[PDB]
């Protein structure tokens, strides 16, 4: 009657906050790329035709993007699919070998690129190969007649050659959660990734997530909703890096403008090396291009997005990067298969006060790659025949900021970043996973019979 | 009316009981990178019977409600009926509660399936 | 133990450039910030940046940018510093020093340094 | 009488209600090409559990038989008793209801359990 | 009285059957090397459940206890009721029985359940 | 004693052409295959 009792209930709406292992998704039109695994769909289980999702009123539920495991997850995912991609390949091992490397055929007017003659091996395990093949200065380092090289991972780190099959080209991964758990995204459109969300809804799966590879500039991301926002764990320590998301995308156009041939080298039994012909034609460098005009749009969007945490009238400058690996001071993609590296310095060269043409990047190429950093194992990715060409919408940035220096008198930022958890958070901050707890325990008149 | 899945959380927790048929229902679903996704499925059957267990070491088995013997202590929140089920969400609920859970189940499985389905068979055996 | 190990001392003209090299060891080198002081005779502490080891990343200050080039190899465990422009007020005894606890931390690289 | 495991297929529906006890008897059984096997018995709970889930969302949860207050739509398959269990099988049974399942499920888990078991509480709570 | 997880084990038949909730409820308990605790915890499911089975395709699945309508063979240890739970252990008990158990099974699985429930069916149906 | 049922007035729809259980063992023996090929001793510098 009046006194107080306990009666289960299963299946109410409760949850606490627990990490697990997660699963993909990527459609089922990415599946038919095949290709011989194009970079990671393989297992990745399809999408649902209906991604249903399912707002949740008066849900108040607080999401951190900066502590987010599900970046963690990802990270350590992208990391060993890529080893997987790496292991059936070929071994370039034998390729850490003294180089007769000559510079370019140009008039004057200077190589970065080295027609490098040397010994090979052939199926034959006594027949050796007189080969030449040509580098860039960055895989090349010189080892002290003309000079002799070698490649410049062959002192640290062994060397494999990416099979030609696989491509590197990002493929949009949904993350799902299993039965007993389920993910929720933070909707509210001006959202600083850090503390409760107004509007929570719950998905089993994220949306399209490509994991762009890139360093400084975002690419290819989502945009934000409304004004740009602006998030950063902690803006006071200048050292947490600056994520921004736009509302807008930023057009850029990049391109490897060199016909490329390709010579394949039997080192086999079935072990063969693509090495780099001629150039056909014109050599011209790589290079990226922006509406100078878009670009300086963007700049003062932004400026007048950040005032909002420093000052009404204050100064705002912007420098190229400070130091670092090339991967750092320069901006890192991989554009239709080789990695270029563009000098940024004409984008952070600019300064703020309170009140028709585009520009265009210098970019290097690089194909001995070690990225991630991890020495003892350097991924040589072979070369991409024809001229290349590739178009991304700029969505996102990584800055840091400076030091106590003057004191409120103006602040400078410098693009960088690197680490690739970064590239995830921008596309997770509104994601977080729970557990639940569908027992429920409470008092109430009932009483069961004798 | 069909909310959905876990339409029911930021509803007060009367309003939620009418959604455990939605909520439970869902709780089971029916080389590398594809561990990923096995022993995730697999932590789905391990949580899922953990509760029928619990579920049915209690008085209960007979999924969504099933009452039971065993009284209130006014040391875990003493509130007005109303004050909760009206007032409160489960989150809200929940939040409190968790401290003698472990107190409360002992009872469950201990004072009663443990003693009352014995009496049973002491009346039964006649 | 670990061991910060840095070169030999130097005589150098007025005008010029220097590097100093410092060589650690005895914990994961590429985890964990080093920082530069240098310390004018009988003077304070004169912070004069710092180098994360991943990749390169660095952050010097105001007064010391421009000057300062400081770089790891990764592969070999050393750092280098190099104050450039060397006035006479550049002299000092240098040094580079590690924070309490690795990158991964929360507020690596402004806790402490502890490896001298 | 024991005809083995699935014995009654081909018979009529009414004699494989005798075999239920076969049929649901062995449906659980108590590096490399090991995995062959390990993933291959996992399903089998993941597909047994999956039914006691549904058996035990609705009235039953107790295997074998169990009734319910859901009423029979005539638009599914409108026939006389005779001329079901007596003159089909369960396969020709089977393979017309097939449409209307998941409609008659949704009353099930919903309009029975999920409603008539609060009543329950409602009527208990005096 | 709480003598841990299988205390009642050298404890007398009736004096064991205090513990039940203390044995059923750890029952579950909520690369290489990895491989090694994996298809240990797996295990213990696939064991849990063929109970739940036999638990259930017989007259009960509510656990702890619950009687039947099948009778006992003197044939299976004629004994007197308390030279059986006051004079015997589990151990010593279980002993004896193992071999008439699967023939015990085959009753409580066919002749209750899978005759016992279609009666009441038969007696439900008006 | 592998235990066979018949079964009574049951009629069930047969092929072996689109018979799934041809390809699980075809790309067993394969698979097996290579395992056992894995820990052997690797020709290559046989090519000569
Ligand atoms: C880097 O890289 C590079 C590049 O390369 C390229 O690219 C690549 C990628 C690829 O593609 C490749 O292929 C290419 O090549 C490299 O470099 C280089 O390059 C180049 C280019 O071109 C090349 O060259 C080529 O080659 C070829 C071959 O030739 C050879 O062979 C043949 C056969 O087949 C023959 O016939 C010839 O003659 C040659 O040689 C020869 O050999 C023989 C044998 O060995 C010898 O004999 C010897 O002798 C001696 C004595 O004397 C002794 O006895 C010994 O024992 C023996 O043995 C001989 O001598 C030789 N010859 C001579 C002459 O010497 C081919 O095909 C070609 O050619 C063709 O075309 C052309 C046109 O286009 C022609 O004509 C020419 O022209 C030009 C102009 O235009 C000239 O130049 C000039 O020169 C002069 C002097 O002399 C001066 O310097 C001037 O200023 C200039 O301008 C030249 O010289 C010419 N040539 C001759 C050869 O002569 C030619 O001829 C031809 O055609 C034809 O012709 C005829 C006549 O003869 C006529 O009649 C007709 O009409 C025509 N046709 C037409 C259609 O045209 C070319 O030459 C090379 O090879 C390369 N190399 C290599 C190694 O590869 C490099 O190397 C790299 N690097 C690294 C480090 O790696
Ligand atoms: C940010 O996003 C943008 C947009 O998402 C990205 O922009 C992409 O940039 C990449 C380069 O970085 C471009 O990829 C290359 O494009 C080639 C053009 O293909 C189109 O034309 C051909 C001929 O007309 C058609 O057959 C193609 O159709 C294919 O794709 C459509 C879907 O769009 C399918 O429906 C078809 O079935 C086809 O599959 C396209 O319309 C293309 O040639 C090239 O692919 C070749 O090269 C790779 C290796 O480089 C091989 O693995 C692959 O097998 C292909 O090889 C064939 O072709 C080459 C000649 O190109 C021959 O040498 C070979 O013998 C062989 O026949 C590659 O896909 C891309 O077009 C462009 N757009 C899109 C939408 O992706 C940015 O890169 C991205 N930024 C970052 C940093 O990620
Ligand atoms: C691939 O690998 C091969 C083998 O390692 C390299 O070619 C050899 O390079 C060496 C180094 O120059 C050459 O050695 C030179 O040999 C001359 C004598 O050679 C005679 O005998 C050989 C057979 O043993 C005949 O083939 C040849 O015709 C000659 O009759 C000497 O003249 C040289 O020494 C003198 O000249 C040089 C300048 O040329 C001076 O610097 C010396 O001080 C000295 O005065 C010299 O020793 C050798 O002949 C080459 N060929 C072979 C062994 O067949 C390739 O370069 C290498 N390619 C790569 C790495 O890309
Ligand atoms: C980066 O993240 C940190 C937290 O992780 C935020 O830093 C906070 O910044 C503010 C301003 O700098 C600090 O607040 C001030 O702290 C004083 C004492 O701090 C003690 O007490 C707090 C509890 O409030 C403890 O957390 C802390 O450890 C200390 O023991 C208070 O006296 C201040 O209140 C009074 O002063 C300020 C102005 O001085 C007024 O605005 C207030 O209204 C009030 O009069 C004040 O709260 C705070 O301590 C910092 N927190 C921490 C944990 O260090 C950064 O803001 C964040 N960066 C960005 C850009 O968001
Ligand atoms: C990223 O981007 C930045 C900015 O674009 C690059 O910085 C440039 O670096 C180069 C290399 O030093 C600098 O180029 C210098 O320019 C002078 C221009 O020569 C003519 O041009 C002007 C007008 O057009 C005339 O007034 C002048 O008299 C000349 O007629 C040259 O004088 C320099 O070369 C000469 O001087 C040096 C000594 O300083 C000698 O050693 C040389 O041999 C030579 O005689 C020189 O080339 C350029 O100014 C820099 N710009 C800026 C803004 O800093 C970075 O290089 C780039 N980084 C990467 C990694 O790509
Ligand atoms: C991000 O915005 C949230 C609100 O959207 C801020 O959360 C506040 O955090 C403080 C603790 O410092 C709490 O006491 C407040 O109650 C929170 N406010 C709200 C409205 O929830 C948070 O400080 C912001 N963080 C950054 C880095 O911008
Ligand atoms: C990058 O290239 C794209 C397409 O390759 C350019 O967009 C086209 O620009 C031309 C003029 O050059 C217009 O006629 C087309 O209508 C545009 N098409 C689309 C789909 O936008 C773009 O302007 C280039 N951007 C830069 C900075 O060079
Ligand atoms: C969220 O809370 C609000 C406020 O308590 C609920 O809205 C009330 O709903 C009742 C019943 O329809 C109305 O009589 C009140 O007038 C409403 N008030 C307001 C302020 O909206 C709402 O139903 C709740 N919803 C959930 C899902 O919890
Ligand atoms: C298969 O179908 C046949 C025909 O319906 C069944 O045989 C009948 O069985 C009944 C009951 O014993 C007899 O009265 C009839 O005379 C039989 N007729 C024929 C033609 O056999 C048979 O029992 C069915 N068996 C199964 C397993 O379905
Ligand atoms: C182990 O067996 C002994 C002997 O049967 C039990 O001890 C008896 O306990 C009863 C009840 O307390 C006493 O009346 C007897 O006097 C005891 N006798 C002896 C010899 O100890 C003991 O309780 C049993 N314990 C278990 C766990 O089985
Ligand atoms: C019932 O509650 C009794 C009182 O608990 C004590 O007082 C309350 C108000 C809280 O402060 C609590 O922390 C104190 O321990 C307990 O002594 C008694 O064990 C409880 N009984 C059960 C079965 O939980
Ligand atoms: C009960 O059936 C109603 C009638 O269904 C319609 O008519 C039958 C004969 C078929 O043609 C069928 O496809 C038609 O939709 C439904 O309107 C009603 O929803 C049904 N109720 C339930 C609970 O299923
Ligand atoms: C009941 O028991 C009957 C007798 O079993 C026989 O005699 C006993 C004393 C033992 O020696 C035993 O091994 C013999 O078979 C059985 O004939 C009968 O089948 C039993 N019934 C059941 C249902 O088990
Ligand atoms: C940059 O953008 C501003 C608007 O904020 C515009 O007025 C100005 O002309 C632009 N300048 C250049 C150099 O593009």
């Amino acid at each position: 009657a009046e006194n107080l009792w306990v009666t289960v209930y299963y299946g109410v709406p409760v949850w606490k906050d627990a990490e697990t292992t997660l699963f993909c998704a990527s459609d089922a039109k990415a599946y038919e790329t095949e290709k011989h695994n194009v970079w990671a769909t393989h297992a990745c289980v399809p999408t649902d035709p209906n991604p249903q999702e399912i707002h949740l009123e008066n849900v108040t539920e607080e999401f951190n993007m900066w502590k987010n495991n599900m970046v963690e997850q990802m990270h350590t995912d992208i990391i060993s699919l890529w080893d997987q991609s790496l292991k059936p390949c070929v071994k370039l091992t034998p390729l850490c070998v003294t180089l007769q490397c000559t510079n370019v055929t140009n008039n004057i007017t200077d190589g970065e690129l080295k027609n490098c003659s040397f010994n090979m091996t052939t199926e034959l395990r006594d027949k050796k190969q007189k080969v030449y093949s040509l580098f860039y200065r960055l895989d090349v380092v010189q080892i002290n007649s003309n000079k002799e090289y070698r490649l410049i991972n062959c002192n640290t780190s062994a060397i494999t050659q990416a099979c030609p099959k696989v491509s590197f080209e990002p493929i949009p991964i949904h993350y799902c959660a299993p039965a007993g758990f389920a993910i929720l995204k933070c909707k509210d459109k001006k959202f600083n990734g850090t503390g409760p969300c107004p509007s929570v809804s719950t998905v089993q799966c994220t949306h399209g997530i490509k994991p762009v590879v890139s360093t400084q500039l975002l690419l290819n991301g989502s945009l934000a909703e409304e004004e740009v926002m602006i998030r950063s764990e902690n803006i006071t320590n200048n050292a947490k890096n600056i994520l921004v998301q736009f509302n807008t995308p930023v057009q850029i156009n990049c391109t490897r403008p060199n016909n490329n041939t390709r010579k394949s080298i039997r080192i086999g039994p079935g072990q063969a090396f693509y090495a780099t012909g001629d150039i056909i034609g014109d050599i011209r460098q790589a290079h990226c291009n922006v509406s100078k005009a878009t670009w300086n749009e963007t700049l003062g969007k932004v400026v007048k997005q950040l005032r909002k945490h420093f000052g009404n009238n204050t100064i705002i400058r912007f420098a190229n990067s400070s130091g670092g690996d090339l991967e750092v001071t320069t901006h890192s993609f991989n554009c239709g298969g080789e990695f270029f590296y563009c000098n940024t310095s004409g984008l952070f060269n600019s300064t703020w006060i309170s009140n028709n043409d585009s520009i265009t990047l210098p970019c290097r190429i690089k194909q001995i790659i070690n990225m991630w950093q991890r020495i003892g194992q350097a991924m040589y990715a072979p070369p991409i025949q024809g001229v290349i060409r590739c178009v991304s919408n700029i969505t996102g940035l990584i800055l840091t900021r400076d030091g106590g220096s003057t004191n409120s008198t103006t602040e400078t930022f410098r693009p960088g970043g690197g680490d690739m958890r970064d590239n995830w958070r921008s596309e997770l901050y509104k994601y977080k996973v729970v557990k639940i707890e569908p027992l429920g325990v409470a008092p109430t008149r009932c009483k069961r019979r004798v | 009316v069909f909310l959905g899945f876990l339409g029911a959380a930021g509803s007060t927790m009367g309003a939620a009981s009418m959604t455990l048929t939605v909520q439970a229902r869902n709780l089971l679903s029916g080389t590398v990178w594809g561990i990923k996704q096995l022993q995730a499925r697999v932590l789905a059957v391990e949580r899922y019977l953990r509760d029928q267990q619990l579920l049915g070491i209690w008085g209960c088995s007979g999924k969504l409600i099933c009452c039971t013997n065993v009284p209130w202590n006014s040391s875990w929140s003493n509130r007005n009926l109303s004050e909760i089920w009206d007032n409160m969400t489960w989150l809200q609920w929940d939040k409190e509660i968790s401290n003698y859970t472990q107190i409360i189940y002992g009872l469950l499985e201990e004072s009663q399936n443990q003693q009352e389905k014995n009496e049973q068979d002491l009346l039964a055996l006649d | 133990e670990v061991q910060l190990v840095e070169s030999g001392a130097q005589v150098k003209k007025p005008g010029a450039s220097v590097t100093v090299s410092c060589t650690a060891s005895g914990y994961k080198f590429t985890g964990y910030h080093m920082h530069w002081v240098r310390q004018a005779p009988g003077r304070g502490l004169e912070w004069m940046g710092w180098i994360n080891p991943f990749r390169g990343a660095v952050k010097y200050p105001q007064n010391f940018r421009g000057r300062v080039s400081m770089t790891r190899d990764t592969s070999m465990e050393i750092f280098y510093m190099e104050l450039s422009r060397l006035t006479s007020d550049d002299t000092a005894v240098y040094y580079c020093a590690r924070e309490m606890f690795d990158s991964s931390a929360d507020w690596s690289p402004w806790r402490g340094m502890v490896a001298w």
